[PDB]
RNA sequence: UGAGUAACGCUUGGGAGUGAGAAUCUCCCAAACCGAUUGACUAAGGUUUCCUGGACCAGGGUCGUCCUUCCAGGGUUAGUCUGGACCUAAGCUGAGGCUGAAAAGCGUAGGCGAUGGACAACAGGUUAAUAUUCCUGUACUUACAGUUAGACUGAUGGAGUGACAAAGAAGGUUUUCCACCCCCAUAAUUGGAUUUGGGGAUAAAUCAUAAGGUGGUACAAUAGGCAAAUCCGUUGUGCAUAACAUUGAGUGAUGAUGUCGAGUGAAUGAGUGAUCAAGUAGCGAAGGUGGUAUUAAUCAUGCUUUCAAGAAAAGCUUCUAGGGUUAAUCUAGCUGUAACCAGUACCGAGAACGAACACACGUAGUCAAGGAGAGGAUCCUAAGGUUAGCGAGUGAACUAUAGCCAAGGAACUCUGCAAAUUAACCCCGUAAGUUAGCGAGAAGGGGUGCUUAUGUAAAAGUAAGCCGCAGUGAAGAACGAGGGGGGACUGUUUAACUAAAACACAACUCUAUGCCAAACCGUAAGGUGAUGUAUAUGGGGUGACACCUGCCCAGUGCUGGAAGGU
RNA sequence: AUGAGCAGGUUGAAGGUUGAGUAACAUCAACUGGAGGACCGAACCGACUCUCGUUGAAACGAUAGCGGAUGACUUGUGAUU
């Protein structure tokens, strides 16, 4: 068998990561898949530790992560994460991000995940 | 003469040789009179049911045929001068584009050692043994070069009118008519009396040794390749079949349609110009 | 690939049409036939 | 001149916006074997106004109805867009 | 039954909304591939598949509120575009006529037949769907009538032009491009910012000017051009560094107080709001200077060389014939009238065509962006376009595709099959043999990055310095040597198991053929050979080039032969 | 029969001009010229090899290599056996 599709490659298993981390920075809130959201996760607490500190070393960090979004763009949503979200969770010991699961799809029956900033 | 031809692409090594056409030609470049000029429509050896004839024919190049004065006896008693020696591509011999005193103009086969300048006439009373003239053969001295013979009286040329082709007189008959031609392939004929011809022997007689260098050549000039009959299938070729070389095998080589063809004679004796043959290039008759 | 029919609006019209089959003998018996059997598309003219 | 050749006007979106704006364009159906002189001469014995000029259309027929259990072909328009001067502007109804 | 098994035929994530139901529908933001193409214009074909609204019987390899599916309505505008009313090529038809048991075959005059020739329109705008067609602006062409002025008008016929091959290289002018300048927006919290990004346009037609290109110019005689000729052809004379005739890309002025234009950007109304409305209507600045040792287009149906010697007719010009003379016709101007028929939608193909399939196949031509690059190669993107019409998991055996593999390096195997090495540019160097052309990119080696300076029109190069394990740092680029067999070579061949030593090829030889030629298709007419003429044609065999080709005429075949026998 | 196509880059024949040379030829050197069934290599044409597929994506293809690529070339339309 021959010509198939490129497939779930590492590079798009980063970039899958990038675009669900970015959404979920913007919006709050992420309806996925339960295995892709339990693998956003650690990306998302590891981008919200790391800009706890707010210096320009953090912004480079975490610009190589950060995605453009209809609500934010890729500048607006470091004002957003540096000065809205990170400061909020300055004492929490991690766990920032809860997943819990919804029903599963009519078409697929794979399990849901919502993605949430835990407060 | 001829020129040879370097080609120096080193995809095999051909020797090739070409017609000089320099100081053959009068001007290198073609520009033939347009009045006499029409088109030629090649057959491809395919008569007029469409099928196949004449094989190995096909593929030549476009042509345009230009008008030759074969009959010569239109303007009769009227001095003609060449004006240029041009090539013909529908023949071996080169053709001289001459002018009338009238105005007119005409092709005509030019005769071997003819140069622009030099005066023509045509007639039938004695005129002059001067190369190009025509007049009817009872006038010609016997031993004189003859080009462009006419077989049926008032015709045009019919015999002789090929590069480098010629033939010689060879006195008279007592009938009072049929004046002897010895012609080429050393056949001896009786020619009539009132039958009109052209002295100087035809032009361009280095077409022998031209030597085709390619295969595209010989295909450009209208020539398809010929299959030998030992490769055939048993089918379509008494040569054919057999496992391996196979030789001949029969008694005699065949022809594709399956008649010997090998040394036997095949005219027709019952015809009324057998009398008129004295020689057929082996003996009498 | 290049398969055996490639549609062609005049070489039809010429090869199976109306005047191509009412130009000989042949022709004339094989469009009898056709009237005998009451094909609708007596030939390939009556496309629509 | 025996006008048979002026079968049915015909109204839609395209002849509205042609119909307004100074020079008015009416669209008819017409005999398809008629040519743009019958047309003219047509409306000129059936209207009184020469026409400015007059374009054909001819709408080929199509399937209609497909899969029903019984389908059926269309009928052959020629279409005729007369235009009438400027300034003018008469009915095709009412006469 | 196999069996709920194989398979579902190259493309991701999220937010909002509709809906009874959404991975699959709509919008938005990204993301990934194409980008000498999955982009845009059309020929052929397809024949409504095009636009709008609605539906989810059936079809869509899943789903579906959605579809190239179904229902209802609508959509294709020409004096100038593509073809007829114009012309012919191959070829077809073909009154008479020829040939033939019949049917029919051949064929003359005529008539058809484009893939060719001749012929008048460009720029912008507009609808959901059409636009050199509708609208605006500015033009052109052909007919008919009246009129004004001038002129003798001159074809169904003659002549000229139309009218032409392949390859190659120079010029002229516009360009591409480079530099400067003008105009618009931008001034940036992540360390430094004194900048960053974008645009710089106008056609057909009319008038004037045209770099040049092509070919000698007038006068006089004529017996030739199915009659005639003042035209053509031919022959003389004069002048011929030029004149005369014809043609000609480009330039300037009107066309243009117009159009387009980067960008700016609503109102009105829908809606709960945002948003739509729409980034729509409208507004809309600059709209230029110089160079070029770089580019492509045109002049160009121009020029040179070579042999394989390179369409016809219409049309245009001209000539008399023939018709006028108290006229007709033509030319130029003005006024008015008219310009017919068919096509015009959409697709043009990893979903509309030919392949039965929304099939990894095939299908003429035209436009061709940037960086590096010889390049339309190669990598990444621009204008633009798509989401490969089943998904989600897991990362067992096993399979396909790739990547890598320490030491050895063909020990593997029928065989170095396959894979691997080399690969671009520049600088050195290059043997045996030879038909002196080649071998040859032989073999074998070296350098390539960045900065400064010198070099140039630009370079290339040169000198010094710096970094890395590595510098055409990635993509795309020949592995080589020696001996032998066959075929000289370039080529052709068994569509779909044999591409080869087979076929062909240039060359050699034999044989037949004197023209109503031999040979060949048919039954014959007719035709090919050939509008050719022994330096030509047909057939058999061998297959560059070099050296050779020996003996046998008993049998067979072929040619000739006196008589004699049958 | 009538049209169209072959990106780009190399090799540098015949011939001609000039000079030396020859009693005059022959010959040699420089320049010009741009020929080749020439060379490398895209579109294009073809199909030599491995693997995959063999109830296929496909009643003959796919990926990776491969041969020709100005000519005995390729191809569109029309006619014909
Ligand atoms: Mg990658
Ligand atoms: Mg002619
Ligand atoms: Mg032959
Ligand atoms: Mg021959
Ligand atoms: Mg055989
Ligand atoms: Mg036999
Ligand atoms: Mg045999
Ligand atoms: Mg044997
Ligand atoms: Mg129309
Ligand atoms: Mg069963
Ligand atoms: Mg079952
Ligand atoms: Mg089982
Ligand atoms: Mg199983
Ligand atoms: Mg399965
Ligand atoms: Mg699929
Ligand atoms: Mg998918
Ligand atoms: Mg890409
Ligand atoms: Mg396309
Ligand atoms: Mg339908
Ligand atoms: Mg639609
Ligand atoms: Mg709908
Ligand atoms: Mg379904
Ligand atoms: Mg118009
Ligand atoms: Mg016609
Ligand atoms: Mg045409
Ligand atoms: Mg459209
Ligand atoms: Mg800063
Ligand atoms: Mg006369
Ligand atoms: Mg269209
Ligand atoms: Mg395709
Ligand atoms: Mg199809
Ligand atoms: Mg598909
Ligand atoms: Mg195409
Ligand atoms: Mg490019
Ligand atoms: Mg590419
Ligand atoms: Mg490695
Ligand atoms: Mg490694
Ligand atoms: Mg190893
Ligand atoms: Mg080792
Ligand atoms: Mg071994
Ligand atoms: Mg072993
Ligand atoms: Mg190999
Ligand atoms: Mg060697
Ligand atoms: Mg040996
Ligand atoms: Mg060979
Ligand atoms: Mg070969
Ligand atoms: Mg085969
Ligand atoms: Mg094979
Ligand atoms: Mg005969
Ligand atoms: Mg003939
Ligand atoms: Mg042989
Ligand atoms: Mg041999
Ligand atoms: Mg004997
Ligand atoms: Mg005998
Ligand atoms: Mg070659």
């Amino acid at each position: 068998s021959y010509i198939n599709k490129p497939g779930k490659t590492s590079a798009w298993r980063v970039m899958t990561v990038r675009q669900q981390v970015s959404a979920v920075l913007a919006y709050g809130k992420i309806e996925t898949t339960l295995k892709k959201a339990k693998n956003t996760q650690k990306r998302l607490d590891k981008l919200i530790t790391l800009a706890k500190v707010d210096n320009f070393n953090n912004r480079r960090q975490v610009k190589k992560w950060l995605l453009n979004t209809n609500l934010f763009d890729v500048d607006q949503l470091m004002d957003h994460l540096f000065s809205k979200v990170a400061p909020k969770y300055e004492k929490t010991p991690g766990g920032y991000s809860r997943v819990l699961k919804l029903g599963p799809r009519r078409g697929d029956a794979t399990e849901m995940a919502i993605l949430q900033l835990t407060d | 003469p001829i020129k040879k031809i370097i080609s120096r692409s080193n995809s095999g090594i051909h020797h090739s040789t070409v017609i000089d056409y320099k100081k053959l030609l009068t001007t290198n470049k073609n520009k033939p009179e347009k009045s006499l000029l029409v088109t030629l429509k090649k057959h491809g050896g395919r008569n007029n049911q469409g099928k196949i004839t004449v094989r190995h024919q096909g593929g030549r190049n476009k042509r345009k045929y230009r008008i030759i004065d074969f009959k010569r006896t239109h303007y009769d008693n009227i001095e003609a001068t060449v004006k240029s020696i041009e090539y013909d591509p529908n023949r071996s011999c080169f053709v001289s584009l001459i002018t009338y005193a009238n105005g007119a103009k005409s092709y005509i086969i030019s005769p071997d050692g003819i140069k622009v300048g030099d005066k023509i006439l045509a007639s039938e009373h004695p005129i002059d043994i001067k190369p190009g003239f025509s007049m009817p053969l009872a006038f010609i001295p016997e031993g004189t070069q003859v080009h462009n013979i006419e077989l049926h009286p008032k015709g045009g040329g019919q015999i002789a009118r090929s590069a480098g082709s010629y033939a010689r007189i060879l006195g008279q008959d007592e009938t009072g008519k049929y004046v002897i031609l010895q012609l080429l392939s050393g056949e001896t004929r009786k020619f009539l009396k009132e039958c009109r011809a052209t002295v100087g022997v035809v032009s361009n007689l280095d077409h022998n040794l031209v030597v085709i260098g390619k295969a595209g050549r010989n295909r450009h000039r209208g020539i398809r390749p010929t299959v030998r009959g030992s490769a055939m299938n048993p089918n379509d070729h008494p040569h054919g079949g057999g496992e391996g070389r196979s030789p001949v095998g029969r008694d005699a080589p065949r022809t594709p349609w399956g008649k010997r063809h090998m040394g036997v004679k095949t005219r027709n004796m019952k015809k009324a110009s057998t009398n008129l043959i004295i020689r057929n290039r082996k003996g009498e008759q | 690939m290049k398969r055996t029919y490639q549609p062609s609006k005049l070489k039809r019209a010429k090869t199976h049409g109306f005047l191509a089959r009412m130009a000989t003998a042949s022709g004339r018996k094989v469009l009898k036939l056709r009237r005998k059997k009451q094909r609708a598309q007596l030939t390939v003219s009556s496309e629509r | 001149d025996v006008t048979n050749v002026l079968l049915k006007p015909v109204l839609t979106e395209k002849v509205y916006f042609n119909q307004m704006g100074e020079t008015k364009k009416y669209v008819f159906v017409v005999n398809p074997k008629a040519s743009k002189t019958r047309v003219k001469l047509a409306f000129e014995l059936v209207y009184g106004i020469k026409p400015l000029k007059v374009n054909t259309l001819i709408r080929k027929p199509t399937t209609i109805r497909g899969g029903s259990r019984f389908p059926g072909l269309s009928k052959l328009e020629k279409l005729a867009v007369i235009t009438l001067p400027k300034g003018i502007a008469i009915s095709v109804t009412g006469e």
